[PDB]
RNA sequence: UUGAAAGGGAAGGGCUUGAGAUCAGACUUGGUACCGGGCCAGCAUCGGUUUGGAGCGGCAGGAUAAUGGCGGAGGAAUGUGGCACGGCUUCUGCUGUGUGUUAUAGCCUCUGACGAUACUGCCAGCCUAGACCGAGGACUGCGGUUUUUACCUAGGAUGUUGGCAUAAUGAUCUUAAGUCGCCCGUCUUGAAACACGGACCAAGGA
RNA sequence: ACCGAACGUGAAGUUAAAGUGCCGGAAUGCACGCUCAUCAGACACCACAAAAGGUGUUAGUUCAUCUAGACAGCCGGCCGAAUGAACUAGCCCUGAAAAUGGAUGGCGCUCAAGCGUGCUACUUAUACUUCACCGUGAUUGCUGUUUUGACGCUUUCACGAGUAGGCAGGCGUGGAGGUCAGUGACGAAGCCUU
């Protein structure tokens, strides 16, 4: 029941990991991920067994390659993904569209 | 990068009360920028943190939190009723709380 | 040990009233009525407008 | 609140056991509690009730 | 269900026909009433107190079905300052019986959660189902007495939305007591 | 109140002596049909030897406005009770519905004479077809040709408690 | 509706009790409020009527010892303060803290002379009173009942308004130059995109 | 005396939480890196209760709504154009007064065939947000789906993940804050009484 | 002592009477009017005010004069369009004078935060609804599996205010018969103690 998520790591520093759907705001911006292979990723992939596995680093790089290739198409999308979100003074989340 | 806030500012206003009797189990919370029950219904079920400082360190930290949640609206001007694990102490009337954006439903 | 409302629980509704299934299947709650387009008040019932 | 049409928490007003502590009368009440609970004969229910009665309610025959 | 629909269409047709033929169709007077006690248990004069007890309205927000005759109408007139009553629709009866329907079985309040409970207590009166019971109430039937007395008095909640500003004056004068006649359905929707 | 206009028709209960009693109609301004039938019997027992027990309600029908978007002037003839006596009066109202004119009348006698709903009998509500039928100046002043008027001193309602700019009342 | 660090209210043209109730709820709810120009506040009713009311207030004093009785403050800020304290549970610790959250002044002293003053529309006399009604200025009622510093405040207010006018003339000049520069940088690629975004 | 704490014309009390102090407890009498367990939480799904949405759809009734739009007939004025007189206009929303009835604006009444909407009901129609609770403890019942002597939402909460076990958690004591709280006993219709007994404590006391 | 509602220990929802400018939880809510008091008014019981008055203002009733130029004003004219009288009752004012300073509860409020009336929402009782737990009363079953507790176990439903008073079940104290082959100078009893 979790969501598989990538930064991408090169853009953000956020690797492939899981998040809970209730701790996430789903914006309206979308990236075409039909060209991204996420078949091998499942619950057992993130099993608990610092040093990070070479398999995990390789999968990060391989996924981020396709993600960046598709991200470059939309202008300012890489900068948007690389920038953090915060609530400014006078920002009302009940009135904002995400 | 000057701003890092991911919560909505709130205030602990009152307990649930009649003229003479107060009910500490329910707190009245004012969420900033909310002026109607329709606006306040966005925040139903959201978590609330009362963050305060204490004399003794616990695991190297002097910051403690009381957690709660928004349960329902109150009145017509956008106040909400909140339910904390431990009742907010009466001294916090007018103190600021944090209205978290989770559990998210956007 | 625990009363369940037949107006919320569909299983209890079918346990008590087996005909609820036929009512839903036949759409008795939104059944059209076939009738002619008539207006029987054009004459003396216009006594409502004035008298 | 309730508008009570009768007095609340009223005991039946009948003996449900002998006042006597005689163990052998208690054994007789045991036997006829079983018979009255299990035989459908009205005689056993009458005998079971009569074993509870006080001395003046069981005059000598 | 078929006879309910047929009766509704028949009444509609009769009204239209009377309208067409320069006449006036006068509806049949209601034969059933739902009576809700909206007054507390304190400071009641002896005669209306006895009347409310005989109607089994011994708490606030208690509801009962009454078949209208001269005797029962004169009963309800005595209890009028303490009750709100009216003419209940079929859906209102159904919702009451489904959600808050209880039977009096050996002087105990038993939920009507299975048709066997209804059959074991009203099977000698040809009531075999919750829908048989609802029909017997709605179309005031030959065994209305037994079916309505088997039904334990309905214990309603307070209205969601409140009463009018002041309950204890007749519905005609802006209060809540007395006969409201079709608005008992809205009130029951509020309280059930 | 918030009212509707009802046509209530009733009669005496038929007897073997009189098997078709006369049908009587009244126009009642009531919030609902329960008050409509109550007011009907209230006026019939002021006008006829009849009761609800010895009578029968024959028909209750809503009378809708004929032209609910045509501006009219209504004259209403009233009979109200004061603290001292009983008085007849005639007043005029501008509205698009007959019911809304009666609602304005009830507010107006509450405001100007402290006359409650129970103290008022509406004798008659008539739509004044001719401009010469208008007797009262407070409604005659809106029947002048090419009527214009501003609304000086507009007060704007604010959503916030504090405002960072000076208030204005132009309009 | 935002929580502010300090809300500075310009008291000119505000009805006394309506401003008092709004400020009372603000400071009870943890908001710091400063009210300036309390000499320009307003009370509905003619001046003579409000002066008679203040004399009724002055009548009340402890008979056995006048030093114990009510202390009738004559300054406009203290009249506003009395109105607020009557709307505050001032005999509790919470009410005392809430009252510590409040400041009231005649004129606009430093540092508030170079800060932003707001208004409260729900308590503005021009927006609340029917346009024909009579009202009182608290500065005149205060002078009529004993306040000694009316002319000092108006001398200092004229000096402050001269300095604030020099401020405003400079700010308007720099606003005119910045507007001319924004006009120069109009019809640029960024400006067209911001116009398509609504900015 | 020492130590701790509180203290603007009494103090003391109840409820609630904070702070500080004290006490307690599951890694159990745990079993063999692992199995599994305890407590506190997140999420998911369920069941019970309940409050909502600028919710969406279907059906019925009424004057088989009244209106409105379109067509026809009639009419009037707060009379449009035109016309005839005027005061200021290079007739520059020019304007006033008369006339009369659509003209270079329109309106009202009656009406003919359609088409909607409001309102009030019904749906054993659909979607959707939140809160509180989880009593019971092998099976047994009533139903439903039956692809089936099987499965289910159908006689009351489970699944999964994280953290913790020098502790998150709970209780009490002291104290602050919010709110409420008059001195008991007695005789009395009526006591906090400006009615009576009671300074305090121990032992005795009907 | 009035209104609401009557009370076991709790959770959630909803209300009653009363309210929603602040003190105070809930609207400076929507609406039609009225009222300005140099003693306004402000909510039943209830904590007061009358007769009589007012060209203050509002709305009514009935008469009368009116473009065949009403009343007012300059001498029939002159602009032109309404006018006069009596009466009725809303709010306001006069009538309305007491002793400590002081009470619509207070602040304060004037197209109200006042008065009359309508509407929407909202606030909250130990009351109502659902659920948990305690007890009382009733109630279902329990012996070839009753089985070392049947004065027991178990199913179900309803109910719970209380002086004087009655009854029931328990807690505690001195001494007595029996029993624990009970505790105890390796510390009984007593006393102090988050
Ligand atoms: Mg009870
Ligand atoms: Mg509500
Ligand atoms: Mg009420
Ligand atoms: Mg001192
Ligand atoms: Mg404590
Ligand atoms: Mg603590
Ligand atoms: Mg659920
Ligand atoms: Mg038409
Ligand atoms: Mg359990
Ligand atoms: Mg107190
Ligand atoms: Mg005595
Ligand atoms: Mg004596
Ligand atoms: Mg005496
Ligand atoms: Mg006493
Ligand atoms: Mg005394
Ligand atoms: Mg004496
Ligand atoms: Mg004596
Ligand atoms: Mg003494
Ligand atoms: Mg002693
Ligand atoms: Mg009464
Ligand atoms: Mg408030
Ligand atoms: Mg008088
Ligand atoms: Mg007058
Ligand atoms: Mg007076
Ligand atoms: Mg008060
Ligand atoms: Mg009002
Ligand atoms: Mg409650
Ligand atoms: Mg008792
Ligand atoms: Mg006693
Ligand atoms: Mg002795
Ligand atoms: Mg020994
Ligand atoms: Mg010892």
């Amino acid at each position: 029941n979790t969501l598989l998520v990538s930064g991408p790591f090169k853009v953000n520093g956020v690797p492939l990991r899981r998040v809970n759907a209730r701790y996430v705001i789903a914006t309206s911006t979308k990236v075409n991920v039909s060209g991204v292979d996420v078949s091998k990723f499942n619950v057992e992939y993130f099993a608990r067994e610092k040093e990070i596995k070479a398999e995990r680093v390789a999968d990060q790089k391989s996924v981020d390659a396709a993600l960046l290739s598709e991200i470059k198409k939309t202008p300012l999308l890489k900068q948007y993904l690389a920038a953090s979100f915060s609530l400014k003074n006078g920002d009302r989340p009940h009135l904002l569209k995400f | 990068a000057e701003s890092h806030r991911l919560y909505v500012k709130g205030k602990h206003i009152s307990y649930q009360r009649s003229k003479s009797v107060t009910n500490p189990n329910v707190s009245l919370i004012q969420i900033e920028g909310v002026a109607s029950p329709k606006d306040a219904k966005f925040y139903l079920g959201k978590r609330i943190a009362y963050v305060y400082r204490a004399p003794k360190e616990i695991r190297g930290s002097k910051i403690r939190v009381i957690w709660g949640k928004v349960t329902r609206t109150h009145g017509n001007n956008g106040l909400v009723r909140a339910n904390f694990k431990k009742n907010l102490p009466p001294k916090t009337f007018g103190a600021s709380v944090r209205i978290m954006l989770y559990p998210s439903n956007i | 040990v625990l009363k369940k409302n037949p107006l919320k629980n569909k299983q209890v509704l079918l346990r008590l009233n087996p005909y609820a299934k036929a009512y839903a299947a036949e759409k008795v709650g939104s059944a059209k009525v076939e009738q002619a387009k008539v207006k029987p008040s054009k004459g003396q019932f216009a006594e409502v407008l004035k008298n | 609140g309730r508008d009570h049409t009768s007095k609340q928490h009223v005991r039946s007003g009948h003996r449900t056991a002998p006042k006597s502590d005689n163990v052998y009368l208690q054994l007789l009440v045991k036997l006829y509690s079983f018979l009255a609970r299990r035989t459908d004969a009205p005689f056993n229910k009458v005998i079971l009730k009569s074993l509870f009665l006080s001395k003046i309610n069981r005059p000598p025959v | 269900q078929k006879e309910y629909t047929e009766a509704e269409r028949s009444v509609i047709k009769a009204k239209r026909d009377a309208k067409a033929s320069n006449s006036y169709y006068v509806d049949a007077q209601p034969k059933l009433v739902f009576v809700v006690r909206i007054k507390g248990i304190n400071k009641i004069p002896p005669k209306p107190r006895k009347v409310l007890q005989l109607l089994r309205l011994t708490q606030i927000n208690a509801g009962v079905f009454v078949r209208l005759t001269k005797a029962t109408s004169e009963l309800i007139k005595l209890a009028e300052p303490y009750v709100a009553y009216g003419y209940p629709s079929l859906s209102t009866i159904r919702q009451l019986v489904y959600k808050r329907g209880f039977g009096k079985v050996n002087k105990q309040r038993i939920a009507l959660s299975d048709n066997a409970i209804i059959e074991a207590n009203l099977g000698k009166f040809n009531i075999l189902s919750i829908e048989d019971l609802i029909h017997e109430i709605y179309t005031v039937g030959p065994n209305f007495k037994q079916v309505s007395n088997f039904l334990w008095p309905f214990k309603l909640s307070n209205p969601n939305g409140g009463f009018r500003a002041r309950k204890f004056q007749h519905f005609i004068q802006g209060g809540d007591t007395g006969n409201r006649e079709q608005f008992i359905n809205a009130l029951v929707k509020q309280m059930n | 109140s918030r009212l509707n206009e009802y046509q209530v028709i009733g009669r005496n209960l038929p007897t073997e002596s009189v098997p078709e009693p006369k049908l009587f109609r009244m126009r009642i301004f009531a919030p609902n049909t329960v008050v409509a039938k109550s007011r009907y019997w209230y006026f019939l027992q002021k006008l006829h030897k009849v009761k609800k027990a010895s009578g029968e309600i024959v028909s209750v029908n809503i009378i809708s406005e004929a032209k609910p978007t045509k501006v009219k002037t209504f004259g209403i003839w009233l009979r109200y009770e004061s603290r001292s006596g009983i008085h007849n009066m005639y007043k005029e109202y501008r509205d698009v519905t007959r019911v809304g004119a009666v609602e304005t009348m009830y507010q107006d006698l509450a405001a100007r004479h402290r006359a409650r709903f129970r103290s008022i009998h509406i004798l008659k509500v008539v739509e004044l077809e001719k401009t010469d039928d208008v007797k009262r100046q407070y409604v005659k002043q809106f029947l002048t040709k090419d009527l214009k008027f501003p609304l000086p001193h507009r007060v704007q309602k604010s959503k916030k408690l504090f405002q960072a700019t000076a208030p204005t009342t132009f309009y | 509706s935002s929580f502010e660090k300090v809300v500075v209210i310009d008291g000119k043209g505000h009805l006394l009790g309506r401003l008092a109730s709004i400020v009372s709820k603000q400071i009870l709810n943890g908001q710091k409020v400063v009210v300036v120009r309390c000499e320009e506040l307003n009370i509905s009713g003619e001046f003579f009527r409000n002066k008679l009311k203040y004399h009724d207030y002055l009548r009340k004093a402890t008979r056995y010892n006048k030093k114990k009785g009510p202390f009738h403050f004559r300054a406009p800020s203290r009249i506003l303060y009395k109105a607020i304290r009557g709307m505050i549970p001032h005999k509790t610790a919470r009410g005392k803290a809430a009252l510590e959250r409040l400041k009231v002044f005649e004129g606009v002293p430093p540092p508030y002379d170079k800060k932003k003053r707001v208004v409260v529309p729900q308590a503005l006399r021009v927006l609340r009173l029917k346009p024909g009604r009579k009202y009182t200025t608290v500065g005149k009622l205060s002078s009529a009942v004993g306040w000694k510093y009316e002319s000092v405040v108006e001398k200092l207010e004229e000096k402050r308004k001269v300095q604030s006018a020099e401020y405003y003339a400079k700010k308007k000049a720099l606003t005119k130059k910045l507007n001319a520069a924004k006009a120069s940088t109009a019809e640029s690629e960024a400006a067209q995109k911001l116009a398509a975004f609504g900015y």
